[PDB]
């Protein structure tokens, strides 16, 4: 269940208008921030405003 | 088996790009199977007319 729900919704295999594929940019626009390494020894001071 | 096909009409096989006889099996409906079997007209196929 919490593996689901980090998951979220299951993307799909071949990219759709609706929805992007798991391998397309557009899905892994913010998945990329989120697992690189620098966005946590880079920053001198956290921003907490959700901008 | 072929509505389950069907409804998935955007992923392999029916989608995607389909081997020609699946292409063929995703198209073509179900006919009946027990309205097929008559054996007064395979009898008579059979019999010559004469």
């Amino acid at each position: 269940l919490v593996m689901q729900n980090v998951i979220g919704t299951l993307p799909p295999a071949q990219t759709s208008g609706s929805t992007p594929a798991f391998y397309s940019y557009k899905y892994n626009q913010p998945l990329i921030s989120q697992l690189n390494s620098n966005s946590l020894i880079a920053p001198l001071l956290m921003d907490t405003s959700a901008s | 088996q072929r509505d389950l096909y069907l409804s998935q009409s955007k992923s392999p096989p029916c989608g995607g790009n389909p081997t020609p006889e699946m292409n063929t099996f995703c198209r073509t409906a179900i006919p009946d199977f027990i309205s097929t079997v008559n054996f007064v007209k395979k009898q008579n196929d059979d019999t010559p007319k004469d």
